């Protein structure tokens, strides 16, 4: 299940992050950085629980 | 280990265990075949424990 | 400006020889972030004796520093003679995040004279000056350190009791060994205590007026002096710089024992400090009355996490850089100086990556002769090119045309212009340039609403620009026009159907409308087939003004793919100089666009042939097909887990290298995770690693000795002793 | 101003004379082309360039701007902008103390108050004191004051 997650956009315009900087301008590349780390806390929140 | 502990252990089909060789059954170095977990513990950033 | 008194009495400078070789000396000095060395203290709070974690500007605790060292110039007899000094002047660093330095720590003690060591004369603690700006280049002669506009200037000025600032502009001078003059060497200030810092009369000009001789000050917008007393004790003094102003902090107003530092002060300054140096200077003394003078420190400040431990004093007594060592990774992560004893998981090993290697290529140049010529469609009638499998440069058609509006959603416009595509596509039209308040993807405009509309499931730019001179095989609309409505009456005369323009599609309405609106407000109609159900096709435009140069506008899509991917930017290949094939161990790759990293080996083939790429069940990739007839395949990297020992009774720790086994360690490591291992090192400095059950570790002896219990097991029948009891 | 006049480009031109790379304003700040620009643009579309050195990474520093017509008013914009510290909030309002009460002794109940622009209410105790002074506000672990 961690795994999958990896690969799971969450609703950043690429589940990979050198994918993501390298296509946009920094003010609002981490815009979406920041909707996949959000993402990818709470998955791991939920897998401790 | 019995005998018995044998048959229950090849009746399971739990995937080949880490620790050795570990990391370098992830790598080149080892059959192209391999599709245990265990190699994506370092992709992933999993470690198992002993 | 400011009363910076008289010019320099003359234009004429003392010599000045460089006599660096004399000053190659090696006394490093580490911060002990244990005794809160560096530290600058937090602003405006303060705590009791609880610690917390902070984040701040701060110096690297194995931060050595840069040394400098102030001393007596020539002089022989009873008498000064030329200015013997390092070649500190053309030390000039970038300015980079503000600095801290260490000010009369060797005080009471011996040392060196140095330019004549010959001496061995005691030390004693003496003030920097300082020079910080915007710009730097070379004198007239070549030299370094010339700086540019209005400078900060910091320094001493006689005794160590007076400190002054000034904002000004340097004009350098004309005169012998002067920086204007062909004699000029090398820029330094210097202070005689012959006359200077007498015990009735402290020369408070002494510095400024020698440092008047070799430059003129012009334009002096500030000027600051502090009063200062006389304590060989070790001071601590910084520079930050904010969008505040230039901030001063120093440990001797509040600190003077703990060395914290405080903001001493703060300057009007805006102006950015890109470059930062030190000013060189040499005593007048008299070559029988030489006095040796205290090391000098350097440390670089950088916004960094520590674990602070404060005094019920208030005072930052202890702190951990966290980032130093994966030891004071574990204290922060626990927020305490004393973790408990046991086996913990540290972060892992980024396994070395190396040189790319591609599979990019390959096509010919792309043809965009249909731009070049004719007039361009009106908003509803746009022509489209595919490009595939070709090569391109973009800044070519930049040339062409002068741009006079470029925006891309979805994608920075230097990365679009840099990626390799599937496809590319290029929609292109006339539009007046009196309509751009309507255009944008996202535009609410009667452009977006009847006449074009991007999908945005693909990243998309835009480009407003109209025609050069010399570009007249391009030529102009009789008058831009629009279609401003696009309907359809329902059959019964009651209602009507509107029509927007679908993305990616031409409207409807098009069948009808002429190829270009013959007067403003004009509609049109034709009846719908009955297979339509019946009702009219309704349709109605707009026109503007033709203009002295052709206006247009671009619209820029671009599609994504794998093994489809021939639309590049022109490419060369040469001295990578291999590809496919060639290890490495982790290596960077593109293939046909598609970045990753990973290890490649020559395995066998899987189908489908041709497709090129190969996917997992959670689409990473798993392969390769190549163009040297040989199916490859990739295993990504393999990173190196890692677990630290730790036993507090003892104060000891060892390390754990995961499953890697001791054929992939090293002494050291480019893999990499933190900046220093050098802690294990304290023993293991002098020992082989050994490989265990478990896999490879550092430090922990084979004693094959039997424990029932170590509270320290490893798994498996491993297990590690502390060392015995005080 | 004769006219009112801006910049209109600042970039960096490649050594190679072909690739060429913007320089945008950093907040708060001076754009570096400002170096180069003269301090009012004489015509609209003028330019400017500098060679630079490899000490500077070598390349052409490019600059160009646009004016606007002066009016028979002065036209002017401002931008402001407010800071809060901590110990240094001494930038204030006049104070409309007068006609009012002594302050700020009540002891009492736990009170509203306002110290150098820090606002909170809370009740205060004469104790001793704890480290360290000129620091003025004291915190806890949590960001709660503490005195």
């Amino acid at each position: 299940k961690l795994a999958s997650e990896l690969s799971n956009t969450f609703g950043a315009i690429s589940a990979s992050i050198g994918d993501i900087i390298q296509r946009l301008d920094p003010p609002e590349q981490d815009a979406q950085i920041d909707r996949l780390i959000n993402g990818r806390l709470t998955t791991l929140n939920a897998f401790v629980a | 280990r019995s005998a018995i502990e044998d048959l229950l252990f090849d009746k399971v089909t739990i995937a080949d265990p880490g620790y050795m060789q570990g990391y370098d059954d992830c790598m080149q170095q080892g059959p192209a075949s391999a599709r245990d977990l265990i190699c994506a513990q370092y992709v992933a950033g999993y470690k198992v424990l002993p | 400006y400011v009363d910076v008194g008289p010019d320099s009495v003359k234009s004429a400078c003392i010599e000045v020889d460089i006599q660096q070789t004399f000053f190659d000396k090696t006394w490093p000095r580490p911060i002990d972030v244990s005794k809160a060395d560096g530290i600058i203290y937090p602003q405006g709070r303060t705590y009791s004796n609880i610690t917390i974690t902070y984040q701040g500007l701060f110096p690297y605790q194995g931060d050595h520093g840069d040394m400098y060292v102030y001393s007596a110039g020539h002089a022989t007899g009873t008498t000064p003679q030329k200015l013997f000094v390092a070649n500190y002047s053309q030390d000039v660093k970038q300015f980079a995040n503000g600095f801290v330095v260490r000010i009369g720590a060797a005080a009471n003690s011996t040392g060196t004279v140095i330019i004549s060591p010959s001496t061995s004369a005691t030390i004693r603690k003496i003030y920097p000056a300082f020079m910080l700006g915007s710009s730097v280049g070379n004198f007239s002669d070549g030299k370094m350190g010339r700086f540019f506009n209005h400078t900060l200037v910091l320094l001493p000025d006689g005794c160590g009791t007076l400190l002054r600032a000034f904002y000004c502009i340097l004009e350098p001078r004309s005169g012998n060994h002067c920086p204007a003059g062909n004699s000029y060497t090398s820029f330094a200030t210097y202070h005689t205590p012959a006359t200077d810092c007498s015990d009735g009369n402290y020369n408070r000009n002494a510095s400024l007026n020698s440092f008047k001789e070799y430059f003129n000050l012009r334009n002096c917008t500030f000027m600051y002096t502090y009063n200062i007393t006389e304590d060989e004790i070790l001071e601590w003094f910084g520079i930050t710089q904010t969008a505040q102003g230039v901030h001063l902090f120093s440990s001797r107003y509040v600190d003077l024992y703990g060395g914290n530092m405080f903001q001493f002060a703060t300057l009007p300054v805006y102006d950015t400090i890109k470059y930062y140096s030190i000013i060189p200077h040499s005593i007048r003394s008299i070559q029988s009355d030489r006095k040796a003078w205290a090391a000098f420190y350097v440390y670089k400040l950088q916004p960094l996490t520590f674990l602070l431990d404060f005094s019920v004093d208030g005072y930052i007594r202890r702190a951990i850089d966290c980032g130093f060592n994966d030891l004071s990774q574990l204290h922060c992560s626990y927020e305490s100086f004393d973790v408990e004893s046991g086996v913990y998981s540290v972060s892992s090993f980024e396994a070395k990556p190396s040189g790319s290697v591609v599979e990019q290529a390959e096509g010919v140049e792309c043809d965009f002769s249909p731009l070049l010529s004719g007039t361009p469609p009106q908003v509803y009638n746009f022509k489209r090119l595919v490009f595939t499998n070709c090569n391109y440069n973009l800044t070519k058609l930049l040339s062409l045309f002068s741009v006079n509006d470029f925006t891309c959603s979805q994608i920075s416009p230097a990365a679009i212009a840099s990626n390799c595509y599937s496809s590319l596509i290029l929609d292109y039209f006339s539009y007046p340039l009196s309509m751009k308040s309507d255009l944008s993807v996202s535009s609410a405009g009667p452009i977006s609403q009847f006449n074009y509309k991007q999908s945005f499931s693909n990243p998309t730019c835009l480009i407003l620009a109209t025609v050069p001179h010399n570009l007249t095989t391009i030529t102009k609309p009789l008058k831009y026009s629009y279609i401003n409505k696009c309907s359809r009456f329902l059959s019964d005369d009651r209602t009507e159907v509107p029509q927007l323009v679908n993305a990616n599609q031409y409207s409807p309405c098009v069948s009808i409308v002429p190829s270009t609106v013959w007067e403003d407000g004009d509609y049109y109609r034709k009846q719908l087939s009955p297979l339509e159900g019946g009702g009219w096709l309704v349709a109605s435009g707009s026109t503007v003004a033709m203009t002295e140069q052709l206006q247009m506008g671009f619209g820029i899509t671009v599609q994504y793919g794998t093994d489809t991917n021939s639309v590049c930017p022109k490419l060369e290949f040469a001295n990578d100089t291999k590809i496919a094939s060639q290890l490495g161990n982790c290596v960077e790759y593109s293939l046909y666009g598609v970045s990753g990293r990973g290890v490649f080996q020559n395995c066998t083939a899987v189908g489908v042939r041709q497709q090129r790429f190969v996917y997992d069940a959670y689409q990473n990739l798993v392969g390769y097909y190549s163009d040297d007839g040989n199916y490859y395949c990739l295993r990504a990297c393999v990173s190196v887990p890692v677990s630290v020992i730790y036993d507090k009774e003892t104060k000891t720790h060892a390390t754990l290298f995961g499953s890697v086994a001791c054929e992939h360690i090293s002494s050291t490591m480019s893999q990499y995770s933190r900046s220093t291992r050098s802690m294990l090192k304290r023993r293991d400095s002098t020992y082989g690693p050994l490989q265990t059950p478990v896999g490879c570790v550092l430090g922990l002896v084979n004693s094959s000795l039997f424990v029932e219990d170590c509270k320290l097991p490893l798994g498996q029948s491993l297990c590690a002793l502390p060392d015995t009891p005080s």
